[PDB]
């Protein structure tokens, strides 16, 4: 089976940053898509950004944009995040989640993570 | 006399990266993932071939650049060899028509998306296209392990085989047991 | 970036609809509408993908469609299992994915 699993969670104060890492088992890493998407708790599901592990282009948000760097790493296939400059409103699960494969245009999330909670506070 | 039919080949169909791809930029990006494909790919026509050596001891179109480099491969060397023509056909003529495709893109042609689409956001949108250009091409490994994986089994059933007279077929053997 | 009612609620048995409503860049440009299943406490779950196409786990009750810039998905013979968060998503013309709001069927 294919599986998503993430590091612990992170206690880091406003202006640092995050590491957060995302392990793929079960399935060619190189190739699919690893998308990055981020739930403030009680509210909805709203995007980050994804990394295609073939090439390393990025694909961010317009909010996101010069704050989060996805980077890859296809020999352990592992996918890190780095978001820069923490405030107290990122405070969210950052869940890791894989495009299935693509027919006729781009297509769902088939797995997804597990829940990394990135606490943000004084 | 009791006759039996068992498939021992399918056609070979090897992928060369350089115009599948394609600069010769975008190759070093993404040759490492139809490189996977390649290598799957030409196991299976060497597993083919084996299989042939074994037993034995768009097609229509082919017979490079106009099938974006969806090449079909020569061996050195009645219904279920119709079975294995028709979906081996089946998953080449879906390939090349998912290729077709835009993949949600503004053009499925590599010459339009760098013309009228600014680097930035070209650099996205090529890399969608060329990285759904090579799941497809991963959908199509996947099912030929699977059916070269079924074609395995029965050619080392038919090399066990090898009173019986056989007699041969295309992409196949034919097996007359007399008792 | 898509437009969806807060919650919906609903006595077990019968058939509810939820909505999902957004521009024409990213819905009615043609892009698949894929719908996500969120228990409280876990990672959301693949619900339907494809737009009409219903994967392995799940059983039928679910379904979907499109018309134009819209989508819908309706559940028959709810019971105490499926009050959970659903979410709606599609992608742009910069192939941006975005999801929909949080549906609270409760």
């Amino acid at each position: 089976q294919v599986q998503l699993v993430q590091s612990g969670a992170e206690v880091k104060k406003p202006g640092a940053s995050v590491k957060v890492s995302c392990k793929a088992s079960g399935y060619t890493f190189t190739g699919y898509y690893i998308h990055w998407v981020r739930q403030a708790p009680g509210q909805g599901l709203e995007w980050m950004g994804w990394i295609n592990p073939n090439s390393d282009v990025t694909n961010y948000a317009q909010k996101f944009q010069g704050r989060v760097t996805m980077t890859r790493d296809t020999s352990i296939s592992t996918a890190y995040m780095e978001l820069s400059r923490l405030r107290s409103d990122d405070t969210a699960v950052y869940y890791c989640a894989r495009e299935a494969t693509m027919i006729r245009g781009p297509s769902d999330f088939d797995y997804w993570g597990q829940g990394t909670l990135v606490t943000v506070s004084s | 006399v009791t006759t039996e039919i068992l498939p021992v080949s399918m056609t070979k169909t090897s992928v060369d990266c350089t115009m599948y791809i394609c600069c010769s930029n975008l190759l070093l990006q993404y040759g490492s993932f139809c490189t996977q494909l390649n290598r799957a790919l030409t196991g299976i026509a060497v597993e083919q071939d084996k299989n042939t050596q074994e037993v034995f001891a768009f097609i229509k179109q082919y017979g490079a650049q106009k099938f974006n480099g969806l090449t079909v491969l020569p061996p050195l060397l009645l219904g279920k060899l119709q079975d294995v023509v028709n979906q081996n056909a089946q998953a080449l003529n879906t390939l090349v028509k998912q290729l077709s495709s835009n993949f949600g893109a503004i053009s499925s042609v590599l010459n339009d998306i760098l013309s009228r689409l600014d680097p930035p956001e070209a650099e996205v949108q090529i890399d969608r296209l060329i990285t759904g250009r090579l799941q497809s091409l991963q959908t199509y490994v996947t099912q030929q392990l699977i059916r070269a994986a079924e074609i395995r089994a029965s050619a080392n059933l038919a090399a066990t085989k090898m009173m019986s007279f056989p007699q041969s077929a295309p992409h196949g053997v034919v097996f007359l047991h007399v008792t | 970036v898509l437009s969806q009612p807060p919650s919906v609620s609903g006595a077990p048995g019968q058939r509810v609809t939820i909505s999902c409503t957004g521009s024409s860049s990213n819905i009615g440009a043609g892009y698949d509408v894929h719908w996500y299943q969120q228990l409280p406490g876990t990672a959301p779950k693949l619900l339907i993908y494809g737009n009409n196409n219903r994967p392995s786990g799940v059983p039928d009750r679910f379904s979907g469609s499109k018309s134009g810039t819209s989508a819908s998905l309706a559940i028959t013979g709810l019971q105490a299992e499926d009050e959970a968060d659903y979410y709606c998503q599609s992608y742009d013309r910069s192939l941006s994915v975005v999801f929909g709001g949080g549906t609270k069927l409760t």
